[PDB]
């Protein structure tokens, strides 16, 4: 996605509190992007006796 | 017994004591009436609350709602005030207050 966050001349990558990269800059283009996951969670099965 | 009995102005069924009191405690945020795509937009800066779920720890919600709470202590008071202390063994029956 894109974000609106200010990039320092010479800082490179962003990194949560998680300490794994989250904000980019892409190296041809010059323009800051985000990083987020995709799935989800689980599921659940209701049933009366077989 | 004003003061504890509840309410029928407030539009909960709640009584004063139980509303004084569920504001003097910061329970965690909660809700889950909608959650995927939040952190995306307006929540950039992100919450610690959907940075926990990125990593695949989940609370659920329980049981018992507040509402139905209330009702059973509605339910309990009205019991011991106007039928003294037989409505625990078997029907209830009616005493005149003085007399309790
Ligand atoms: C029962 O007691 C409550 C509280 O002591 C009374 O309610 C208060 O009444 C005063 C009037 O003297 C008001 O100024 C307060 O705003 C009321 N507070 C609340 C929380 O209601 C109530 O009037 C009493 N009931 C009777 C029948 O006298
Ligand atoms: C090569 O990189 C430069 C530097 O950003 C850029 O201006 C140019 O458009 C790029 N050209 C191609 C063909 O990738």
């Amino acid at each position: 996605t894109e974000s609106n966050k200010k990039f320092l001349p010479f800082q490179q990558f962003g990194r949560d509190i998680a300490d794994t990269t989250d904000a980019v800059r892409d190296p041809q283009t010059l323009e800051i992007l985000d990083i987020t996951p995709c799935s989800f969670g689980g599921v659940s099965v209701i049933t009366p006796g077989t | 017994f004003s003061q504890i009995l509840p309410d029928p102005s407030k539009p909960s069924k709640r009584s004063p004591i139980e509303d004084l009191l569920f504001n003097k405690v910061t329970l965690a945020d909660a809700g889950f009436i909608k959650q995927y795509g939040d952190c995306l937009g307006d929540i950039a800066a992100r919450d610690l609350i959907c940075a926990q779920k990125f990593k695949g720890l989940t609370v659920l919600p329980p049981l018992l709602t507040d509402e139905m709470i209330a009702q059973y202590t509605s339910a309990l008071l009205a019991g011991t005030i106007t039928s003294g202390w037989t409505f625990g063994a078997g029907p209830a029956l009616q005493i005149p207050f003085p007399m309790q």
